[PDB]
RNA sequence: AGGACCGAACCGACUAAUGUUGAAAAAUUAGCGGAUGACUUGUGGCUGGGGGUGAAAGGCCAAUCAAACCGGGAGAUAGCU
RNA sequence: ACACAGGUGGUCAGGUAGAGAAUACCAAGGCGCUUGAGAGAACUCGGGUGAAGGAACUAGGCAAAAUGGUGCCGUAACUUC
RNA sequence: AAUUCCUUGUCGGGUAAGUUCCGACCUGCACGAAUGGCGUAAUGAUGGCCAGGCUGUCUCCACCCGAGACUCAGUGAAAU
RNA sequence: CGAUGUCGGCUCAUCACAUCCUGGGGCUGAAGUAGGUCCCAAGGGUAUGGCUGUUCGCCAUUUAAAGUGGUACGCGAGCUGGGUUUAGAACGUCGUGAGACAGUUCGGUCCCUAUCUGCCGUGGGCGCUGGAGAACUGAGGGGGGCUGCUCCUAGUACGAGAGGACCGGAGUGGACGCAUCACUGGUGUUCGGGUUGUCAUGCCAAUGGCACUGCCCGGUAGCUAAAUGCGGAAGAGAUAAGUGCUGAAAGCAUCUAAGCACGAAACUUGCCCCGAGAUGAGUUCUCCCUGACCCUUUAAGGGUCCUGAAGGAACGUUGAAGACGACGACGUUGAUAGGCCGGGUGUGUAAGCGCAGCGAUGCGUUGAGCUAACCGGUACUAAUGAACCGUGAGGCUUAACCU
């Protein structure tokens, strides 16, 4: 199970380079808010699709 | 503990 | 689905009797010997149905000259040719597998006149 | 010759005169329509393009959409292709029933399985498991020796190990046919045919005599 | 699903009362038995006037079991306690005279069907 | 390998799941809107709908089955009063499921789940 | 009445599994033996290094025992690495 | 060595079934064991059930399954009675 | 034979088949009388064998329930 | 020797031929059947138990056969630890004694989270020279190849009878692989019921918690084998040994030197699966973009504004797909999931009420009531309008071509 002899910075590279986070690729702007949310989800304050279904 | 060590 | 129903709905046969699990039954199966065929007895007691459309099944249990043998049957086969109730039982529970482990005057049961 | 595509619906059973319950599934063969054939001009062989169905035209791209609409066939998902044995043809857009598999008697079907995920070789492979108890310590169902020692050095390629089991296209070989219905748009054959239901199930007349 | 190793009872009056088949016949590696095969056996208990006594090693028959015979409708005849006839070793013939306790249909053929000519029902 | 198999197990027992289930549904059934984890809204669902549909017609024994589904009497109070005929005219839905945000905490998805009248 | 019987507390440690950079430098889980005695335990004493103690294994003597630990001869000596 | 599944002597000891300070569920009283959320592959750990056969497994019935209480009937060789 | 090499001695029982078990015979390499001999009811988490019951130990594995494994968010080792 | 862990068993094996069976042939002191001996042949197959720690062996009983060998006397970072070979104890024996014994007997810790190669799967990047979506060709690789019994031929050829075929045709078995739940079944701690204890909802009735699902009884859908279907080929080529035809060399003779034809489960195809990252990067069809400027190192250029098409991606409902990515369906011109309704299925006559009985309990309402994963429908809830990526006709030379 233990290691050979140690790698280096190229092959800690390559497997690290598999790890990068991409983003979301843009916000939905709200209707009657003009907010920046996620899609599908609710925004910040509670509106949703124009619909104030938290208050 | 001998079944390794070879005697 | 439906296709299936519809196909199974055409190969059913008409006249089933309907009988609850414990009473006992005359069954009279097509028995074919090569070139010639005949109709032949089996009576015993119903133990379990199996209601599924064309692939209804009920497993009468006989036992014969020391024996018992339990025999399960096919109902809209074309082979058993007719049920006939002989009478009524009153068990309660739907599956009757300790008639399977018993014997003899534990193995008998109520007669219905519900 | 030429096979038909159609959808695997469930599993039934037919009762002979004489006896044998012999149990068949249902392959819903919907008449298929020819959508290219090729020829030995461009391609030097020579194969027909079939497709069948319906699909939304919200689900249809623009290339098939004109694919389809090259030569007067109809949107059908998904597309097959046979391959002409040899002394058949047709116009583009000739559409074929069930009736030419109402002439033959053995027929194969080749479809894609169940899938059973991610598998041990127990599963698999059809190994034997370990012996369960008389000191036996985390190793029930483990393949155990996977290969020599220092002479080769090495798993040798193609072992057997645990893995993908299903998912993958499979075939069965001289299925009996028992009835061919037309106006359903039915097929009946012998036993097990690969796939759960709603499957594609492309049907061959069988190679094998 | 008769192997080695199984208890079985005899349905014949050959002279025996319980034996214990020892090897399935017919191909190697061959599991189990079904109904219409000779397996071999050896005796664990006889009432002491029959034709073979404890400890012979002889031929036998399935004739009935607990797993059943499947008939070509979709039946099943599944039958209480396991049952053989004794085979003449070398012969195949059956050594007693009569025969207790029904039989299966599938079993007919010559040396069976003089096995089935002595069977009580079927 | 759950090939057509239905139910979530949530990482819980199974008489720990029916007895959350059954506080998540009384919670459900008094606030009319709570927030909670996804799965867990879904099989919110699962559970809470059948109840509104026993609530539909009142008799005796259909409220014993909601005592023995709940287990409480306020909660089958304030359905066979309320919810009962408040949802008489449709026919299924009766559950919103809108998610909102991420919990802050250990990261989970999170959807605020509420009865449609409000 | 019993170094009697079955069996909790209590004292142990026969079997298997999990543990093996553990939860733990000796355990846990499911079974197991004794359980009114040649028992077990709380508190306070005493015996000490070629010595103590030992229903006796060369076992234990502060996780160390065919001769404890600590300092000192001592920077022993090493034809050996 | 740790906010360590270990170890630590005394006093009180309720309800129901129970022979019982065992056990099952509870009262007074105290906690939910200082990482959570999904998913429901292999594989391992703890468990449940299983057709027909029943030690054929194997070093070996190891582990599992089974037997289990109260009263009455009955109880062999052998024996130091 | 806790002793026996040759040796799985030969004969008998048990098993379908018994290098182990039991009863014998003496050709005791190399038993033997308080470094005890030969017996022995009871007892043993003791050693060998046999039978009944019971079973996933097995023929031959199959499904299920939980805990890890896998993915996400936080903290974040070690042998080498 | 600053460590290459021993015998045996389990799991998994792979190669060689000096071949055990199956296949082809020669000779036979081969009448037939069955054999003996030798040549070719590695595609496939190759026991179950008793004793023993045993490999080995003996036995019992099968089989077509119970192959021989290599692979650290294959395989312990895969399992066991019975044997040998630690510390306890003992018998025989040797020794004055501590102790000793290829003599025995009883008991005696098997550690590890995989870095790299390897192998099994499954993806991200770029490539493939404008971009995109499908469907294929096939280099190459892999899988599979075992066989018995019976019957016909026929009781024929054969032989004094006794016995009894080659070649060919047919069905049925075993062992193995693939597929699927239609049957028979297992499971089915999400469905129904029975039940002991105990607590709780104020109480009776009715339920629920907890006791391994408390213990049990059935059981839907899935998954599954013991269940059911299937598959080993036929054909073809070049052959190994072998048998040949003609034919000289060598007037003859001769399978060979020139030539021609047969001939095996081996090899190549035929069947199945992967398969254009086959950088040799293949083909066919369809679709989508036909704006301007500047600049100099005038270049296969760098940049600015306008335009972003085909399609992909992201997100949501998700799936008999699935570790996760992937793949598949669907996104209101909508049955993708949940719910509702009808049905199916399973359990077995709910509760309440009345009647009989002193009471447990029973009977009518009642085949009632409740029903998971099933089926067919149903927009009732949840799948939002857009934003993101991808643009602007696609180099050079030679050759034909149409103008
Ligand atoms: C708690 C974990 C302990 O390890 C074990 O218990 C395992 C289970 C032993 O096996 C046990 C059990 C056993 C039978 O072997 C496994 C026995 O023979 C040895 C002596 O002890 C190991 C592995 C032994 O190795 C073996 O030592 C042999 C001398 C050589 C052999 N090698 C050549 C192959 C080697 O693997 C040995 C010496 O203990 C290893 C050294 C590193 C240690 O002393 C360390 C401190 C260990 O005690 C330990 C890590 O704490």
């Amino acid at each position: 199970a233990v290691q050979q002899n140690k790698p280096t910075r190229s092959k800690r590279g390559m497997r690290r380079s598999h790890d990068a986070l991409t983003a979301v690729t843009s916000l939905s702007v709200d209707k009657t808010s003009g907010e920046k949310h996620l899609r599908h989800h609710i925004t910040a304050d509670g509106y949703y699709r124009g619909r104030k279904v938290i208050a | 503990m001998t079944h390794s060590m070879r005697l | 689905s439906n296709i299936i129903k519809q196909l199974e709905q055409e190969q059913m046969k008409q006249d089933v009797p309907s009988f609850r699990p414990g009473d006992t039954v005359e069954v009279k199966v097509w028995v074919v010997e090569g070139s010639k065929k005949r109709l032949q007895a089996f009576e015993g007691v119903v133990i379990a149905i199996r209601n599924r459309g064309l692939h209804s099944a009920f497993t009468v249990r006989k036992i014969s000259n020391g024996e018992g043998v339990e025999r399960v049957f096919q109902t809209h086969s074309p082979v058993v040719d007719s049920i006939s109730v002989k009478r009524r039982g009153a068990v309660r529970k739907a599956k009757l597998y300790y008639l399977r482990e018993r014997t003899g005057k534990a193995a008998r049961i109520k007669e219905r006149l519900n | 010759m030429i096979g038909l595509v159609g959808k695997k619906v469930g599993m039934t059973r037919i009762f002979t005169e004489d006896g044998v319950s012999i149990p068949v599934t249902v392959i819903e063969v919907e008449a298929n329509r020819v959508t290219q054939v090729k020829d030995l001009a461009n391609d030097g062989y020579r194969a027909i393009q079939v497709t069948t169905g319906a699909k939304k035209a919200n689900r249809v791209t623009k290339p098939e959409a004109g694919h389809f609409a090259k030569a007067g066939v109809e949107a059908g998902r998904g597309l097959w292709e046979f391959r002409l044995a040899e002394g058949e043809e047709f116009t583009v857009g000739q559409s074929i029933s069930v009736e030419l598999f109402a002439d033959v008697k053995k027929v194969d079907v080749t479809g894609t399985s169940k899938g059973k995920g991610f598998a041990g070789t127990v599963k698999r492979w059809n190994f034997r498991t370990q012996d369960a108890t008389h000191g036996n310590s985390l190793s029930h169902r483990v393949p155990g020796s996977i290969g020599q020692n220092q002479t080769p050095g090495k798993v040798f390629k193609g072992k057997k190990m645990a893995g993908q089991m299903g998912n993958e296209r499979v075939t069965v070989q001289s299925l009996d046919v028992v009835r061919v219905d037309a106006e359903r748009n039915l097929l009946l054959v012998k036993g097990a045919v690969p796939g759960a239901t709603g499957s594609d199930l492309i049907v061959k007349p069988a190679v094998k005599a | 699903m008769i192997q080695e190793q199984t208890m079985l009872n005899v349905a014949d009056n050959s002279g025996a009362r319980r034996v214990m088949c020892i090897k399935v016949l017919g191909g190697s590696h061959r599991r189990y038995a079904g109904v219409g095969d000779i397996i071999k056996i050896t005796i664990k208990e006889a009432i002491p006037r029959g034709k073979v006594k404890k400890g012979d090693v002889l031929k036998a028959v399935v004739v009935r079991t607990k797993k059943g015979v499947r008939r070509p409708d979709g039946s099943v005849i599944r039958f209480d306690g396991n049952a053989c006839v004794l085979l003449n070793n070398n012969s195949e013939q059956p050594i007693g005279t009569r025969i207790f306790g029904p039989v299966t249909r599938e079993l007919r053929s010559e040396k069976f069907m003089k096995i089935i000519s002595l069977a009580p029902e079927v | 390998m759950r090939h057509r198999k239905s139910g979530r197990q949530l990482n819980r027992n199974s008489s720990h799941r029916q007895a959350m289930f059954r506080n998540m549904a009384g919670s459900l059934v008094r606030h009319e809107i709570i927030k909670t984890t996804l799965p867990k809204a879904k099989e919110l669902r699962r559970v809470v709908e059948p109840l509104i549909t026993l609530a539909k017609t009142d008799s005796v024994a259909n409220r014993r089955l909601a005592f023995a589904r709940t287990r409480d009497n306020e909660i089958v109070a304030k359905l066979f009063n309320e919810l009962g005929p408040r949802f008489a005219s449709r026919a299924g839905g009766y559950t919103r499921i809108l998610k909102c945000g991420f919990r802050a905490g250990d990261n989970a998805p999170m959807a605020y789940i509420e009865l449609v009248d409000r």
